């Protein structure tokens, strides 16, 4: 046999390629970027805390 | 390749709870891919 084995597996690999092309497109995953930075002792030598 | 889908549909099925794969694992930052959802369409069609 092995006809049917290679068939198969190149059948299995395209739609391996067509289902893990839908898996980079059709998500999102842009979350962009949350949360502030927080303090550190060169913001207060700063000019942006003079009064 | 009808058996080998119906083996990743379940082995899917299965994975969907792994906690790596699901909601715990990432909580400071954020992976979580619900590509999952896409893969049981094509088996169900």
């Amino acid at each position: 046999w092995k006809g049917i084995a290679i068939a198969l597996l190149v059948i299995l690999v395209i739609c391996s390629l067509i289902v893990t092309s839908v898996i980079l497109l059709t998500p999102a995953e842009d979350n962009s970027l949350s949360q502030k930075k927080k303090v550190t002792v060169e913001d207060l030598f700063s000019e942006d805390f003079k009064i | 390749v009808t058996g080998f889908f119906i083996a990743v549909s379940v082995i899917a099925n299965v994975v969907e709870t792994v906690p790596c794969g699901s909601s715990p694992g990432h909580i400071k930052e954020l992976r979580y891919a619900v590509a999952f959802f896409c893969l049981d369409t094509a088996c169900v069609m």
